[PDB]
């Protein structure tokens, strides 16, 4: 938007790394210094949420890009995620290969 | 934690939020330049004060590292460009009094007015009527009483300023670990922490000196072609062995020889290379120059400017509707944002201008994946210099005609050469010594080796010494010649313009040997060079994440300034002016003075 | 194979035999200490001999070795701890008589007794009688005439002995690449080889002063309302504005105020916090509470006690007829043998002490992994500060309700409060001052700053201007009030129990912080908090093989001594004493005297 785009957040501080597929949603204050802060935002201790602001005007390297990841593993309950098996036409009177 | 790991986390967010606000000033200034209206002017102005406070008061939580224990030199740099205290360090009396001596400076030389003795209603102000006359005026005696007149308003009521200016500067800097304001401007060429490319503040003036010990014989020659010339424009006025008067070299403070090559040109009959007609005649516009600034860049390697540049820039006056700055500027809004300003007309001068800002863009975007304390040039000197380089390579004669300006039935000689190099001179080491001698008098004012009662008598004399121009008349102590210029009484440092003006050649003759030239070094062109453009971008890269010495180093070899590219490029023209140098003695008597 | 290898291999022997030769000195000792009989002594005295000898021996050997090509700073401590000369350094005619000095100094304070007026046959020693009345004694004269005769006695006596003690010393120290004995005694606190976390001797007196300077504040209105207590109690003898006389103080010197609360209790209408007689009422006894300490200290996270400490650590008192030394004790006879030599009681006092014993037994077993060399504390005052934090935490009253020995109709209240803060005040804090000027009087006397002509003088001048003591009556320069101290005439340091008690509330602050507390600094529990537990852990396995400040900053994250924590404990003490201490002058005017 031509006044930024705030509603889209993203996690810049955590205390060690996310695992594959983790999700995460707390919001806690992340400890940077020594003492805890008592969860108050203040001197080393900042908010690990922060927003993005996209603009019309930004870069095409800060522009925004939905991204997605459709993503196929395996088990063993067969299933019904199978591709379309498309049709031709019904001839008579003729062998064919069906 | 120790604190190497809460200062990288300080870094980070600061630079996330900085980032976001600094955007958003820009933004605002932007549309403010492009449009003047009391909305944008409000805009602009909330978001200043804005960015500002946040500014500060990150600062202020930034001082709470002690500095001492980092070893990253890239942390090192950034909590050093951003734990300056700045002016804060003294007590808010006097960064009051500090602020109001600021502002009724800038506005008494902005809105100064002389009155004439002509006629009672007959006041003409600076930039416009008075330039006028002291750059266009043959009449001896009315660029001499404008000349005398400007100062005579202006510096007498500026030097009470100047008084408590100099002072309360000297006590804030001292009180920041310096020695003097001047040794805080000379802070920006300060490396240290690092072994065999450090800098000291104090070497600076030395290795300044030591250029301008070279510079000078060329200077000499050039001051003494001048006024043998000027002799035959205003006789009875110059001496054949003496200095030249300050109300003769074409400007009111004589910064620029430009003026004077109507009045100096070697060979007047043959005209200089303009390529005006020849561009109206193709029917070329803004657009159309543009492009060619960017096929030539892109020739050279770089990359293509942004897509937003051709959307968001406004390259063209919309007219007297939609009201702006018609100063050439290059606007960097950041994350990804760059615009140019300028009121592209149909003219050689606008070509030059064009292609100096895009060369200014280009440099923005080179170090664009630096942070934000860091996306800048390697010094106050270096983005100018690289601007600079690009207008010089297009001007050549033989880019003009590769791109189709100038026709092919055109083969450059001799005149021609000499007429653009003199012509050139005039303001590229015509001005060196104006400005080596106006920063060698602020640094010893700063310093306090020249006394209170001394200092129109030091400045003058030092005038004589090094640029040769005498006093038109007797000036008494209470007069401010200094501070009738810009850069003086508006708090700005005038040593870029000298060491960029050699870093300019130094990049030329450093680009040159990569082109594989084979003549002079005024006939150099970077166009199709890839070896040139991909050294010069492993430079324009680094931006101030590295010392600005190292820099240096990476295109043209030194650790250090070098001037003889300087005297290089001006080779051809200083042969020829000792050949005509021979006239009459080289040199200047400064005992001797028009009064 | 380089000097390492064979360090190497010298160190790893060296190790296996000094724990077998230690563990079998140490059973000696034990079996002599828990049975005092001549041949336990013969046994002690042999197994000790042996063991000296073979380290002397293997010191000698360990010289053979530079230690500056070696790199590994494991090696390089082992060996520094084990190539100190020592003593040996001096000639033998020098270390004979220093030793013999030695042995009369702590034989003529052992063997002191005083003669008295009253009656020629009413001699008493030092420790019983003459501690009974400067305790308990309400009366001036008396306890001023004991106070007076015993320094008199006993100063006047060693004063010969210690002036020939500090030039030996002095001479021995010198000879070890040191500056003097002080600076001997201060090299436990350096810290070399490791950037970042080296600390040289000279920075502990900058450090402990910058504490002092601090802890003044405090200290200034405990002994003024010390002060203002003590006039009902001592009329006619003490100033409204002057310093305390010497006498008064509790104590032969003064060190612990502890037998003041007698006469300086806030509020001596309630009784403090004593579960004496609630633990008869419930059947205790020395396994009851030893085993109430080991679930306290398993709760927080660390091992439980071996199998042979039940096994063979004597917890009560067999009676007189297997003769002990009652002396709270912890025995770390090596090879993971742990036992505890105390003549447990029914008594909160007892209670307090096992579980210091236990922390310190379980501060000996966390670093049981390293080598001999290396298996002790960081330095000299983080043991007894690991044994002391838990006393505090086990103090409290919540502690003392939740295992049931504090009934739970009964919720603390301000005045018990203010009660036990204040008493607490009169042992931990009143006695700081008193160990910060000690060891800066002999410091500066083994630095030579204080001439010989100047001892008495200048230690009485620092006790009226430091801990506010004056002195009863004019002391000639024969005195010598210092050597009537044991840990001054026995040849001990006394910066321990300052450094110490700082690193105890230190401590307390960074494992409070752990544990999620919500109140005062003084009603903290570190029990069923595993994290502090493990924090505390982590730096107790270090041991010595780090150095102290990386040992510190592992559990409250500084890297330097600081005393804020010590402030933060008395916060509400302190807060009160203001409140109160405003009835008179706050301080003391050194210039006044009682004579
Ligand atoms: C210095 O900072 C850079 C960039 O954040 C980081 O990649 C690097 O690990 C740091 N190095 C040190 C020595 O802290
Ligand atoms: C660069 O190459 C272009 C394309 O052939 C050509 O027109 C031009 O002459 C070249 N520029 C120079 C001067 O090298
Ligand atoms: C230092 O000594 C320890 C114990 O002998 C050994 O484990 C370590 O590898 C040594 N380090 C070096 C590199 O000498
Ligand atoms: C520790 O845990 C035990 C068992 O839950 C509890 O009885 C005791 O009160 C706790 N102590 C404290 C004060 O944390
Ligand atoms: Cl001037
Ligand atoms: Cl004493
Ligand atoms: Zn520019
Ligand atoms: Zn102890």
């Amino acid at each position: 938007k031509v006044g930024g785009n705030y509603n889209y957040l993203y996690r810049l501080f955590r205390k060690s790394n996310l695992k594959p597929f983790e999700r995460d949603i707390s919001t806690e204050i992340y400890q940077a210094g020594n003492k805890p802060c008592n969860g108050v935002a203040g001197f080393n201790c900042y908010f690990p949420l922060r927003s993005y602001g996209f603009r019309p005007t930004y870069g095409v390297g800060h522009q925004p890009y939905r991204v997605v990841v459709l993503s196929f593993e395996l088990l063993h309950a067969p299933a019904t995620v199978c591709g379309p098996k498309k049709s031709t036409n019904l001839v008579k009177n003729k062998c064919v290969n069906f | 934690s120790t604190i190497e790991e809460q200062a990288k986390t300080f870094l980070d967010k600061f630079n996330h939020e900085a980032e976001d606000l600094f955007y958003q000033s820009s933004l605002a200034s932007w549309n403010y330049n492009t449009n003047i209206t009391e909305e944008n002017v409000q805009n602009m102005n909330n978001a200043g004060d804005k960015w500002s406070a946040f500014l500060k008061e990150q600062s202020t939580l930034a001082q709470m590292y002690p500095l001492q224990e980092i070893q990253n030199l890239t942390v090192k740099l950034q909590l050093q460009a951003l734990q300056q205290n700045g002016s804060s360090v003294l007590s808010e009396d006097k960064s009051k009094r500090l602020n109001t001596i600021l502002n009724t400076m800038s506005t008494i030389y902005s809105t100064g007015k002389v009155c004439n003795p002509d006629n009672p209603q007959e006041c003409l102000l600076l930039e416009p009527g008075l330039n006028e006359i002291m750059a266009n005026s043959l009449d001896y005696n009315e660029r001499l009483w404008a000349w005398e007149s400007w100062r005579s308003e202006v510096g007498k009521q500026l030097r009470p300023l100047y008084e408590e200016y100099v002072v309360l500067k000297n006590e804030m800097a001292r009180a920041n670990h310096y020695e003097d304001y001047g040794d805080y401007w000379r802070g920006d060429y300060e490396v240290n922490g690092v072994d065999g490319y450090d800098y000291s503040r104090g070497q600076l003036i030395e290795d300044v000196e030591h250029t301008f010990e070279e510079i000078k014989p060329l200077y000499e020659h050039l001051h003494a072609y001048v006024r043998a010339k000027l002799m035959n424009a205003y006789p009875s006025y110059i001496s054949p062995i003496g200095c030249l008067p300050a109300h003769l070299l074409g400007d009111m403070w004589g910064r620029f020889w430009t003026n004077l090559y109507s009045l100096t040109v070697p060979f007047g009959q043959k005209p200089n290379i303009d390529v005006t007609d020849a561009m109206v005649d193709q029917a070329w516009d803004a657009q159309r120059i543009f492009k060619e600034a960017e096929k030539f860049f892109v020739s050279v390697g770089l990359p293509n400017m942004t897509q937003g540049f051709w959307e968001n820039s406004m390259l063209t006056d919309p007219g007297n509707v939609q009201k702006a700055v018609c100063h050439p500027t290059a606007w960097d809004l950041g994350k990804g944002d760059f615009r140019i300003l300028m009121c592209t007309k149909v003219t050689m001068d606008d070509f030059l201008t064009a292609h100096h800002e895009m060369g200014h863009i280009q440099y923005d975007m080179a170090y664009a994946a630096q942070p934000f304390l860091l996306r800048n040039g390697a010094n106050e000197g270096f983005h100018e210099a690289v601007g600079e380089i690009m207008s010089l390579s297009a001007a050549t004669p033989k880019h003009l005609k590769s791109i189709g300006l100038l026709s092919p039935d055109f083969q450059e000689d001799n005149e021609t050469e000499i007429n653009f190099l003199l012509k050139q001179a005039l303001t590229i080491v015509g001005t060196l010594p104006f400005t080596y001698m106006l920063e060698k008098w602020r640094w010893m004012v700063f310093k306090g080796e020249i006394p209170k009662d001394q200092w129109m008598k030091k400045w003058w004399e030092m005038k004589r010494e090094i640029v040769g121009v005498v006093e038109p008349v007797p000036h008494d102590e209470t007069y401010c010649d200094p501070a009738s210029l810009f850069h003086v009484s508006n708090d700005y440092s005038f040593i870029r313009y000298y060491t960029r003006t050699l870093y300019q050649f130094q990049f030329q003759e450093a680009l040159c040997q990569a082109a594989k030239h084979e003549g002079p070094l005024h006939k150099c062109d970077i166009s199709n060079s890839t070896e040139a453009g991909q050294k010069l971008f492993n430079m324009l890269r680094l931006g101030k994440s590295e010392p600005w010495t190292l820099a240096l180093e990476n295109v043209v070899g030194a650790k250090n300034m070098n001037v003889r590219p300087l005297l290089n490029y001006f080779e051809p023209l200083f042969t020829w002016l000792k050949d005509q140098n021979k006239n009459s003695f080289v040199g200047w008597s400064t005992d001797w003075s028009p009064y």
